[PDB]
């Protein structure tokens, strides 16, 4: 399926 | 079988907004590298993702591909709209990233700030020419993807 | 997964030489597309592979990234040099390639040129500056891979 | 397991 991509949302 | 050692590290200090490690590794050669070990992101995508800002404006002005697809198809406008780095987002769309692009499953990086919440990114998004009655392979638009409690996301592509 | 019907067009017309259909598709979003299905080879990769000058000119000109990698860690200036298409080598070389760049397992350019006896594109990457000391992953130098026939070749490396 | 880059080495 389809995957999230590489990151997030806060740096925290 | 793996990454080069340097190419490891390059990919990790762009996770990392280490830019001072960024700039000892990146060249011509290695600023599109990608990591084989996960969805093959190069270092512009985890600068974007992870909101890297300095790392992303570095990158940016060393040959660092706006159009360079993952794994999956996500260009780092993607990653930045998903992960609603509105800022990121400017500065890629300054540098000629293209709005409309889609993914392997054919989402466009409204799709993703529409389905992630992020209301100025889907703004941003629109003035700059993204078409908000594109399907993606499911049929669904960047609308139909939007959350029931963002009403105001749902006005904006409405 | 497989790729947009747009870019499995674009690839094929890239390894046909179909400079027309080139044309036709060749976008700043498309230029460096990867063959999924195969070993992620750009339209670049397949017109150095099958020596298709005409295409390999337009795709330079148009955005193609001599620098982009495929699964295997090739850059187009390996596929031309393994397989002795020395004009595309050379205009590799015009549009920036860079000849000591390495693939997964450290073959150069040169690495592949010698094994496959290709004295003329030796020569060439010689004469451009190549490394012929740089050892691969199995401690091999480019002369280490030169058949024991292939006396002038050796002679050119030594 | 390392393979061919694509491409041949004879237009004919």
């Amino acid at each position: 399926q389809r995957e999230s991509p590489d990151g997030q949302s806060f740096r925290s | 079988m793996g990454n080069s050692e340097a190419d490891r590290q390059l990919l990790e200090a762009a996770k990392a907004g280490d830019v001072e490690t960024v700039k000892k590794l990146c060249t011509v050669q290695s600023v599109n590298c990608r990591d084989i070990e996960g969805r093959q992101s190069t270092p512009l995508h985890f600068a974007a993702g992870y909101n890297r800002v300095s790392v992303v404006e570095y990158l940016l002005q060393h040959g660092a591909d706006v159009h360079a697809k993952d794994k999956g198809g996500l260009v780092p406008l993607h990653n930045a709209c998903s992960y609603g780095h509105y800022e990121v987002a400017e500065l890629l769309v300054k540098h000629g990233a293209v709005v409309n692009v889609a993914d392997l499953w054919k989402f466009t990086p409204l799709h993703e700030a529409a389905a992630k919440g992020k209301y100025e990114i889907c703004k941003l998004l629109l003035q700059h020419g993204a078409d908000p009655t594109k399907k993606n392979r499911d049929g669904n638009t960047p609308l139909d993807l939007v959350k029931d409690g963002d009403t105001d996301i749902q006005d904006l592509l409405r």
